[PDB]
């Protein structure tokens, strides 16, 4: 019944995949549509959500397309595997990059004294490349396998030491924020509902892995997969949906779709 | 379409060249938080390499409603009052405060008993110096924690160099304007 | 003080039957005259073209005679000349002040004034056959704030204040030619006649007054409002015009029959009006609200001919050319879209 | 026209009471808000005590605390103000004043020079 | 501030007499002239785009 299990986990995961990145490539591309339509809400930090946002485009798709497709062509598998991990790993280093930028404005760079947005770019796209450069054709030369990589416990620091150890830099500057915000929210006249409601609004810029990570390893598991897949719907909806300036701007431009529109009516 | 294709070419250089200028002189715009404080007048300074533009309300006449709305830009009011000039200080700080464009634009108080007798009820939490000043202190967060707008929120202060004070509290005002920016606060 | 109270008396007495002369002359109304007259029906306005380039609020706006090029204010102490036709910024002017209140562009379309928070209407030269743009004079004479400048000529400007005076200004000297009084609060706009012989002015005290230039002396005063009026402008043919309020109303006065031809408001609004013009022929009133759109109006029927809702933020002044093909409108987000 | 008269006035005793009565003319008075300010003698003018726009928000001037009750009738398009044990300091002229906003929650109207919308103030006057 | 309020008087006599028309002669004449110029008002008549400058 062994195989029964992993057909139950791994088809129903299949189709959770499916659903999650499919739906996420729904919502967060209605929200980049309203994001690059919106001029008005275009702001310095929206460039950065709208970098982001493409990330996620890309690494879903690709994700996408890895998972319906797959052993024909150990060129075209290579290739595209090489693509998907240079896309896994310019999404986490670019959403580590949303962190420092956070972190940086509020606290360290509070007077806003530049954009100093040229060096944020060559740390999103420029600087993923030379780990999966070196993993894909140093790795490749090793030659262990080609197509999937699949089974390597070990030597896969070479990419994913960098996304892990960026990752926690991501946290302890989470923890900088939580306690800046608890300082200056004790001033106001400890506010756990505030806390709460931040301390489970914001991970999304990479927390989950840091923090949280047989019965209790398959719910573990089923909890991780619907985080991941469903994070680029979770950060579209609640960094898109729930801000007041874009549920202002898409009420209003909304109301005047109506009333022009009222007036093509006659 | 000799003519045409001079005044295209005329406007050519001119569109790029406002419109260069127009980009250069937007960063230091932005490197700008402008301050007002009601209590030539123009001056702009610089505490850490940060441009203050301060307006002084001195030239203009008593009548407020009108050439206040034209400050819904400017970071902070200050308010420098003493001491019927309490009174109707705090009328003028409720005024500003439930205004419908100004609910957003935070305020800056500075220091620098007959007509209360809830001034002999008051209880301290000079002492009679000490009591008093607690006593307006705490008078004027009547008006903010009444009105509980949530969105500006009243910053006092005291005298016995203020302009690292206010820097400071700017530099609040800053923070909690950027971090709401992400809905957080 | 027996004499001062009733010599007050028989001011009360007589502008009782100043009261009376206006209910005299009150046989009739506009809309009912006007009834019997077919409305214009939806008309509908898109934005040509939008003028983007200032980095704040834009506060005032003032077409050209030619009414190819208009002058825009801002916050940020730029007053940028704009053309309308090939959306190019012809020339961009930095202010000596960060606040200005208004701009003004001549008739002759050689100057532009800013009138600004700091008390002084300062004037600027576009004919420099040398080369850039200068400062041919500054004007001091008021103890208030500017709100609105209108020209005359290249010679002789006439400025409102927050300092309770119009006044008349001459370029050549730069003294106070005459100075009107007669108010009682700021004086917040003004619109001159189409001859250029008299010009109107609203005011805080709910009271736009009519103004002659040579007297000097408070000719008549319309009362009829709720609040401070924020901005007039005089009907096209030289006779009537129309003010904004604060109590979401547009009034039209006329001039000789001194009283008051329509309200139009609607119970649904409650937000003041920043600025009112009127169209070529004077058929349409176009009030610009806090409701960020501008509601155009029938002038003889008192319904919403249109509405207009292109901005964003809400308006500062809006303008119509001297030919009528174009209606612009500044705004409080920094971007002014051309209408026709 | 916007034209505030007030009846009632006078002398009084010390420790008398008296009533002021303002009528408002020429407004929809149902849409705002109302104050009185003093002017006391050779001093500027000064704030009392307001109203809302129905009438049920109130605040005073701490120095008239408990005393002084004011009240609107829209019907009766007026505005009332009682004394109840009055004091001989307060020998003042009373101004009937209107908030210059529809529908609003503030006032700039403390503003001794030539602010239009008062009334011409009772010579509210204390005997010996 | 008790001589300042006499000398309103003489400006609101100046607006006593003065010669007033009756309201059916000033709007049939605002009639006239909306009237007069409404074919050459492009505003509530939209002129063809071709010769309309701002397209």
């Amino acid at each position: 019944a062994f195989t029964p299990e992993k057909l139950k986990n791994a088809y129903v995961l299949y189709y959770l995949a499916i659903v999650g990145h499919s739906l996420s490539i729904f919502t967060l591309v209605i929200s980049l549509g309203i994001f690059v339509f919106f001029r008005s809400l275009g702001c310095q930090r929206v460039t950065l959500h709208k970098n982001m946002f493409l990330t996620y485009i890309l690494n879903s798709m690709i994700i996408i397309i890895h998972l319906v497709e797959v052993r024909r062509d150990p060129v075209s598998c290579k290739i595209l595997h090489f693509f998907h991990q240079y896309m896994m790993a310019c999404n986490y280093f670019w959403m580590l990059c949303e962190g420092i930028y956070l972190h940086t404005l509020i606290v360290v760079a509070v007077f806003t004294e530049k954009q100093r947005l040229r060096w944020y770019y060559l740390l999103g796209w420029g600087f993923p490349l030379v780990p999966t450069t070196i993993h894909a054709i140093t790795r490749a030369v090793y030659f262990n396998d080609n197509c999937w990589l699949s089974v390597e416990t070990h030597l896969l620091y070479i990419i994913h030491g960098p996304v892990m150890a960026a990752l926690v830099v991501n946290f302890f500057f989470l923890l900088n924020i939580v306690r800046v915000l608890v300082t200056k929210m004790r001033e106001t006249h400890m506010y756990l509902k505030a806390v709460k409601a931040t301390m489970i609004l914001v991970p999304l810029l990479g927390i989950q892995f840091v923090v949280f990570p047989k019965m209790l390893g398959k719910i573990y598991d089923y909890v991780m997969h619907s985080l991941i897949h469903f994070q680029g719907f979770f950060v579209a909806t609640i960094y898109c949906f729930c801000n007041n300036e874009v549920q202002t701007t898409v009420k209003r431009q909304w109301a005047q779709f109506k009333i022009q529109w009222n007036q093509r009516w006659g | 379409t000799e003519d045409q294709r001079n005044e295209e070419k005329a406007q050519r250089e001119a569109n790029k060249k406002i419109e260069k200028q127009l980009q250069k002189d937007k960063q230091v715009y932005r490197a700008t938080h402008r301050l007002l404080l009601l209590g030539i007048f123009e001056t702009k300074f610089q505490v850490d390499k940060v441009n203050f533009h301060m307006f002084d309300v001195g030239g203009q006449r008593d009548e407020r409603r009108k050439w206040i709305q034209c400050f819904n830009d400017v970071t902070a009011i200050i308010f420098v009052v003493a001491s019927n000039r309490l009174q109707e200080a705090l009328n003028l700080f409720k005024s500003i405060w439930n205004n419908r464009w100004l609910r957003t634009i935070s305020v800056i108080l500075f220091l620098n008993e007959d007509y209360f007798p809830e001034f002999a009820r008051y209880t301290t939490p000079d002492p009679r110096v000490t009591r008093a000043k607690y006593f307006i202190r705490d008078e004027f967060l009547r008006i903010s924690t009444a009105s509980g707008d949530g969105r500006h929120y009243c910053y006092p202060h005291f005298t016995c160099e203020n302009i690292r004070r206010v820097f400071n509290d700017c530099r609040d005002i800053i923070q909690r304007m950027h971090l709401r920016q992400y809905e957080l606060l | 003080q027996s004499e001062l109270d009733q010599l007050r008396q028989e001011a009360e007495q007589l502008k009782n039957q100043i009261r009376d002369a206006r209910k005299a002359c009150a046989d009739a109304t506009l809309s009912q005259i006007t009834n019997n007259i077919d409305p214009v029906g939806r008309i509908q306005m898109r934005t040509r073209r939008t003028l983007r380039g200032h980095l704040a609020k834009i506060y005032a706006m003032h077409w050209g005679t030619d009414s190819r090029l208009l002058v825009s204010a801002s916050q940020d102490g730029k007053l940028i000349i704009w053309d309308s036709y090939t959306t190019n910024k012809v020339h961009a002017i930095p202010l000596r002040s960060s606040w200005v209140m208004t701009c003004a562009y001549a008739p002759s379309g050689n100057y532009v004034a800013c009138g600004g928070l700091d008390n002084i209407c300062s004037i600027y030269n576009l004919k420099t056959r040398e080369g850039n743009v200068r400062v041919s004079r500054e004007l001091a004479g008021h103890t208030g704030y500017l709100s609105c400048c209108r020209f005359l000529d290249d010679n002789q400007i006439v400025t409102s204040s927050g300092d309770t005076t119009c006044a008349l200004w001459d370029i050549e000297t730069g003294q106070q030619t005459t100075t009107f009084t007669g108010h009682t609060g700021d004086v917040m706009s003004l619109s001159l006649a189409p001859d250029t012989r008299l010009f109107v002015s609203g005011a805080c005290d709910a009271s736009a007054k009519l103004w002659d230039v040579r007297e000097g002396m408070c000719r008549q005063t319309f009362t009829g409002h709720e609040s401070d009026i924020n901005a007039i402008c005089f009907f096209p043919n030289g006779n009537a015009f129309a003010t904004g309020s604060d109590d979401a109303t547009c009034r039209l006065f006329d001039l000789r029959a001194d009283q008051e031809l329509m309200t139009y408001s609607h119970d649904n609004i409650i937000c003041g009006i920043t600025s009112v013009s009127f169209s070529k022929s004077g058929r349409l009133l176009l009030a610009g609200y806090d409701d960020f759109n501008c509601n155009v109006w029938d002038a003889l029927k008192a319904d919403r001919a249109g509405v207009l809702a292109g901005h964003d933020n809400r308006v500062s002044c809006l303008g119509v050319t001297d030919d009528g093909m174009a209606v612009a409108t500044g705004s409080w987000d920094s971007f002014l879209k051309i209408w026709n | 026209q916007v034209q505030l008269q007030e009846s009632g006035g006078g002398l009084v005793q010390p420790g008398g009471s008296l009533r002021l009565s303002c009528a408002a003319s020429g407004f929809t008075f149902s849409n705002y808000k109302m104050n009185w300010v003093r002017q006391a003698p050779g001093k500027g003018l000064e704030w009392v005590s307001d109203i809302s726009q129905s009438g049920a928000s109130i605040s005073y001037t701490g120095s008239v605390k408990g005393r002084f009750t004011i009240s609107r009738d829209n019907a009766k398009n007026t505005l009332y103000l009682q004394m109840n044990s009055l004091k001989p300091e307060d020998t003042a002229v009373y101004y009937c004043a209107r908030c210059p906003a529809p529908f609003t929650r503030d006032c700039f109207d403390v503003t001794s020079t030539t602010y239009a919308y008062r009334g011409q103030g009772t010579q509210v006057t204390v005997s010996s | 501030s008790i001589a300042q309020a006499r000398k309103l008087v003489e400006q609101l006599k100046m607006e006593a007499n003065i010669d007033r028309i009756k309201v059916s002669k000033a709007a049939a004449d605002l009639m006239a002239y909306c009237e007069a110029h409404a074919k050459e008002d492009p505003l509530l008549t939209p002129v063809p785009a071709s010769e309309n400058p701002f397209r």
